[PDB]
């Protein structure tokens, strides 16, 4: 149970990062900081937390110059010697 | 099927005469060639496609794989089936 002030707190400190991530990723960061229960929580929980998912999502971008193209075309076809079987096709 | 008794050559009902077009020959005696051919619907009739069984686990349901429509309910509480084609599992 989370109590209105740190509910606050929350709120407050999540509106300073929207333009930080991708919007779906906002709003499941906030979905999951509310269903914490039977832990008491802390502020400087939820500054960790935040900070770390901010930190997370900037190091799995990918990196110009890659070449994307044949990595896809591997990733695709490399599966499908692995395939081993109204009756549609 | 009768045949000429002179010619040799197969009759043909013409009215109340079998005649040989060959020769001309004529008789009383009418005898009826029919050719009949039988068609087979057992299994045509329309599918309805729902969980249910009709003997022991065989249930009719539709496999998202493959598509037959022959099932096996491993567990009622899960609607939990596999399909005997090709051994796909899953829920319906
Ligand atoms: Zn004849
Ligand atoms: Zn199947």
């Amino acid at each position: 149970m989370i109590d209105e002030k740190l509910k606050g707190y929350i709120d407050k400190r999540l509106n300073e990062i929207k333009d930080k991530i991708p919007d779906k990723l906002h709003e499941d960061l906030r979905a999951a900081i509310m269903d914490i229960n039977g832990v008491e929580l802390t502020e400087e929980d939820i500054d960790r937390i935040i900070d770390l998912t901010i930190r997370e999502y900037q190091q799995s971008l990918i990196e110009p110059g890659e070449a994307i193209g044949v990595v896809t075309a591997q990733s695709v076809g490399e599966p499908g010697t692995q395939m081993t079987l109204l009756n549609v096709t | 099927m009768r045949f000429c008794p002179k010619c040799g050559s197969f009759l043909k009902v013409k009215g109340n005469k079998m005649v040989c077009s060959k020769c001309g020959y004529s008789d009383h005696d009418v005898e009826k060639v029919i050719l009949k051919e039988n068609v087979a619907h057992e299994n045509d009739k329309t599918i309805i496609a729902d969980g249910e069984t009709i003997e022991g686990r065989v249930a009719i349901s539709l496999c998202p794989r493959c598509g037959s429509v022959r099932a096996i309910l491993l567990n009622k509480k899960k609607r939990l089936y596999r399909c005997m084609t090709c051994n796909f599992v899953y829920n319906i």
